[PDB]
RNA sequence: GUUAUCCGGAAUGAUUGGGCGUAAAGCGUCUGUAGGUGGCUUUUUAAGUCCGCCGUCAAAUCCCAGGGCUCAACCCUGGACAGGCGGUGGAAACUACCAAGCUGGAGUACGGUAGGGGCAGAGGGAAUUUCCGGUGGAGCGGUGAAAUGCGUAGAGAUCGGAAAGAACACCAACGGCGAAAGCACUCUGCUGGGCCGACACUGACACUGAGAGACGAAAGCUAGGGGAGCGAAUGGGAUUAGAUACCCCAGUAGUCCUAGCCGUAAACGAUGGAUACUAGGCGCUGUGCGUAUCGACCCGUGCAGUGUUGUAGCUAACGCGUUAAGUAUCCC
C-alpha cells in the first residue's frame, strides 16, 4: 500500500465493533414474554440441564434467554426483563434474565452477592 | 564436599535476583512424559548492570540459580546519563520482539511490560517508559530491550566520536 | 541515476559500511556535493575528493572506523531519508526536530543552502527535510 | 536522429504488416507490431510534446 | 455491581505504524491509454515551500496565570501557542515552471553473433497395426496365480509386398530460446526478439499501468476431415464378503489436423515489474580485449544470461543471499 493511491483511493475500513446482542438493540436490557420455559444441555465437556426460557421480546425479536439462580417462578406467559451476556455452554442462547424484577422473583435464600439476584437483606 | 555452601553462595547482595517467568516445559520419551523447569532470571544490581538468563533443570530452585549463574556471566552496563534515565530514544528488535524505549521526565517511574520493566527495574533506571511492539514472549522481548541498551550512546562519547568540542546540551 | 539521486548517495552508504568497506563512490551533483559538505565538517565521515574517469567528477569519500575490533567501527551509521519522491515533507522552524536531542542532524533545504538544525535554528527560517542522521 | 526512427518504424510496419497479412496465425511478430507501434507511438508523444509545426510536419509526411 | 453504547488496549485498516517463498495474501504472462514518479548543468517566474506584518476563525469550552464562593466542583477577569483561510512584503535551496545546453538513462543507424523463437511448404526412416502372398502346425497372449480373448477357417513366429496415421530414439547437458504457455527428425522461405562494439545519430524520448487489448498446457464444445497406437465411459474376465476400483482382454468419445469458441491449471521460482548499491569459491552459454603462437588451442579478463556452495544483512524458523526473501526509491 503505497502513500501514492493505493491508498489515497481508500486503505479500507474495519466493520464495527459488532453488536454482541442482536436484540436489545436500542439499549441495555428489554421487556419478555415467556413462551417456552424448556430445559437444554450444554456441549460435549460439560453434563447439566440448564433452564432457559425462550422469550419474546418487546422489540420484534423472539430469542432463548438463560434463567440463573437456582430456584425459578417462570411459567408460561410470564413476563421477564432480559439483558445481555453469552452464556457459552449453550448453542444459541445469547441473553439472560435479570433476576428480582418484573414477575420473574429472587433466588431462594441466598446471603452472597445478593445484586445479582435481586434478594433483599435478611437480618 | 565441604558443606553447606555457606561461603561458597555469595549472599547476593552485589547482585539481587529475580524469576520473570518459571514455566514448565516438558519432553516426551518412550516411558512417557516428563518435564523440566525452565525459569528465566535477571539479575543485576540498581547501579546500572543487568542481564538475562535462562535454565532448566528438574527442580525449580536449581532450575532458578542454574539460570543465575548463566545471568551474572552476561551482563551489560546501562548508559544512563542524567538523573537515572535514559540519553535518547531507541528501538531494536530481537528475533520477533520489537521494543521501543523513550527517556522520561524524573517525575515517573518505570512504566513498561512485565520483561521489559523487570529488566529495567533491576537495571536501576527510575525514568523511562518502554512500549512493545510484537510478540507476548517474555524472553526475547527482555533480552530485546538489553539489546535496546547496549546500543546506546551517551553525549559525552559522540562528542568524542564526532569530534565536536562541546555545545547544545543544557547539562 | 535511477529516480533518487539522494537514495543514490544514501543507500550508497548504509550499503558501503554494513559491508564494512571505508570507501565510496559516487556521482557529484550539486546536492550530493553540498551534503558531503555539510557532513565532513560535521565528524561522521573522514575525507571527500572530486576527481574523474571519463571526464565524470565523481566523489569517493572515505568512513570512519576505530582499531582492531569485532567491527572496526563501533558508532553503526543510521542513515535515513525522510522527503521522499512523491511524499514531500515540510517543516516550519518550530517542527525541525532535534535528533536524539541532538546527537543526530537532520539536514534540510532553507532558501539560503542546505544547513543544519544548528544553521537552521539560528536563522528561524524553516523548509524541506531532506533526511536525517543519526 | 528522430524522423530516421519514425519513418524506419513505418517501413518496418509496412513490411511486417504485408508479411502478417497474407499469413494471419503467427503469434510471434503480433508482438513485434504491436512493441513496433508502441514504441513509435511514445516517439510521436515525444515530438508533439517538443513541437507544433515540425510534428505538424511529421503528420503530412506520412 | 451487572448490562448496553463509544474510544483505548488494537501496530487487529498500518501517514506516523503492518504484510504478500512456505503462516491470509503477487493478477498466468505481456503490450499500452488515462494517471503517478523521474537523470545532470545554467537561467527565469514563485504555484507549492519558508520568513515578517496585517485581517479573521463569535462568545462559552480546553491550556496558563490571578480572583471569588470556608475549599473543591462551579463561577468570573486577563493572556496565548498552535492550526485554518485570506491580503501584503521579502528568500530561491527542493518540487513545479521558462529557456538553453549535456550524456551515463533510453533508443536508432552499422557490423557481427547465438538460438528446439514463431508460422508456412517440402522431405525422411525406425517402430506399431492391418491387409496380401511363401513356410509350418498347436498354441499364442496374459498374470501375484489364473481367466476372458485369439487359434486347425492355420494363430503366434519368420521373409517379402503394400497402405495407414501418430510420434520423432542415441544426440539430451545440473544444456539454448521465448513475455508466459511452451519449443527438439532434417531442409527451405517469411518474420519477431536478444546480446556485443564503435560515439555513428536524437537528446530524457524513462519506469509502471487502473479500466482496456492480446496470447494463453491439458481436458471441453461447434463445423469438417482423419483414426495405427493409447484410452475416460462402457462390456467381459479375475482378486474380493462385496468391487461400480487397482490387475487383464476387447473398446467408444478423445488424442492429430483445418477454422473457431472456451480463458481455467501446483499457468510454481508457490517469489509483480524497474533502477542504483553491497564478500568470495566452483561452473556453463554467448560475444570482446590482451598473452601465446601468427592457428586450432590455452590463460586471465570487459560485459550479458544461466547454476551451485556461501560473507554481511534479513527472517518465527527452514533458508535467501549481486538472478536477495539485503539495503533503499517508484508503480500496480
Amino acid at each position: 500500500m503505497p502513500t501514492i493511491k493505493q491508498l489515497i483511493r481508500n486503505t479500507r475500513q474495519p466493520i464495527r465493533n459488532v453488536t454482541k446482542s442482536p436484540a436489545l438493540r436500542g439499549c441495555p436490557q428489554r421487556r419478555g414474554t415467556c413462551t417456552r420455559v424448556y430445559t437444554i444441555t450444554p456441549k460435549k465437556p460439560n453434563s447439566a440441564l440448564r433452564k432457559v426460557a425462550r422469550v419474546r421480546l418487546t422489540s420484534g425479536f423472539e430469542i432463548t434467554a438463560y434463567i440463573p439462580g437456582i430456584g425459578h417462578n417462570l411459567q408460561e406467559h410470564s413476563v421477564v426483563l432480559v439483558r445481555g451476556g453469552r452464556v457459552k455452554d449453550l448453542p444459541g442462547v445469547r441473553y439472560h434474565i435479570v433476576r428480582g424484577t418484573l414477575d420473574a422473583v429472587g433466588v431462594k435464600d441466598r446471603q452472597q452477592g445478593r445484586s445479582k439476584y435481586g434478594v433483599k437483606k435478611p437480618k | 564436599g565441604f558443606g553447606s555452601k555457606s561461603k561458597k553462595e555469595k549472599i547476593r547482595d552485589g547482585f539481587e535476583e529475580n524469576v520473570v517467568q518459571v514455566r514448565r516445559v516438558t519432553k516426551v520419551v518412550k516411558g512417557g512424559k516428563h518435564m523440566r523447569f525452565r525459569a528465566i532470571v535477571v539479575v543485576g544490581d540498581k547501579k546500572g548492570q543487568v542481564g538475562v538468563g535462562v535454565g532448566k533443570a528438574k527442580e525449580v530452585v536449581s532450575a532458578v540459580q542454574k539460570a543465575a549463574v548463566d545471568a551474572r556471566r552476561n551482563i551489560i552496563t546501562v548508559p544512563m546519563t542524567k538523573y537515572l534515565t535514559f540519553p535518547h530514544r531507541n528501538e531494536a528488535d530481537y528475533g520477533a520482539a520489537r521494543v521501543m524505549l523513550r527517556p522520561a521526565a524524573p517525575g515517573t517511574g518505570v512504566i513498561a511490560g512485565g520483561a521489559v520493566r523487570t529488566v529495567l527495574e533491576m537495571a536501576g533506571v527510575e525514568n523511562a517508559l518502554g512500549k512493545q511492539l510484537g510478540s507476548n514472549n517474555a524472553l526475547n522481548n527482555a533480552r530485546a530491550t538489553i539489546v535496546a541498551v547496549q546500543t546506546m550512546r551517551q553525549f559525552s562519547d559522540v562528542a568524542r566520536d564526532r569530534g565536536i568540542p562541546m555545545e547544545e546540551l543544557w547539562k | 541515476m535511477g529516480k533518487d539521486t539522494i537514495a543514490d548517495i544514501i543507500t550508497c552508504i548504509r550499503n558501503a559500511d554494513m559491508n564494512r568497506k571505508g570507501t565510496v563512490r559516487i556521482v557529484s551533483t550539486n546536492i550530493t556535493e553540498n551534503i558531503v559538505k555539510i557532513l565532513l565538517r560535521e565528524g561522521f565521515i573522514e575525507n571527500a575528493r572530486k576527481h574523474q574517469e571519463r571526464n565524470k567528477y565523481f566523489l569517493v569519500l572515505t568512513l570512519r572506523h576505530r582499531r582492531n575490533k569485532k567491527g572496526p567501527y563501533l558508532n553503526t551509521f543510521h542513515l535515513k531519508r525522510v522527503s521522499r519522491p512523491g511524499l514531500r515533507i515540510y517543516s516550519n522552524y518550530q517542527r525541525i526536530p532535534r535528533i536524539l536531542g541532538g546527537m543526530g542532524i537532520a539536514i534540510l533545504s532553507t532558501s539560503r543552502g542546505i544547513m543544519t538544525d544548528r544553521e537552521a535554528r539560528l536563522e528561524g527560517i524553516g523548509g524541506e527535510i531532506l533526511c536525517y542522521i543519526w | 536522429s528522430v524522423e530516421f526512427q519514425v519513418f524506419c518504424f513505418t517501413n518496418k510496419i509496412r513490411r511486417l504488416t504485408l508479411h502478417l497479412e497474407l499469413h494471419k496465425k503467427d503469434y510471434s511478430s503480433q508482438r513485434g507490431l504491436r512493441k513496433t507501434l508502441g514504441k513509435r507511438q511514445r516517439l510521436l508523444a515525444y515530438l508533439l510534446k517538443i513541437n507544433g509545426v515540425r510534428y505538424k510536419e511529421l503528420i503530412s509526411k506520412l
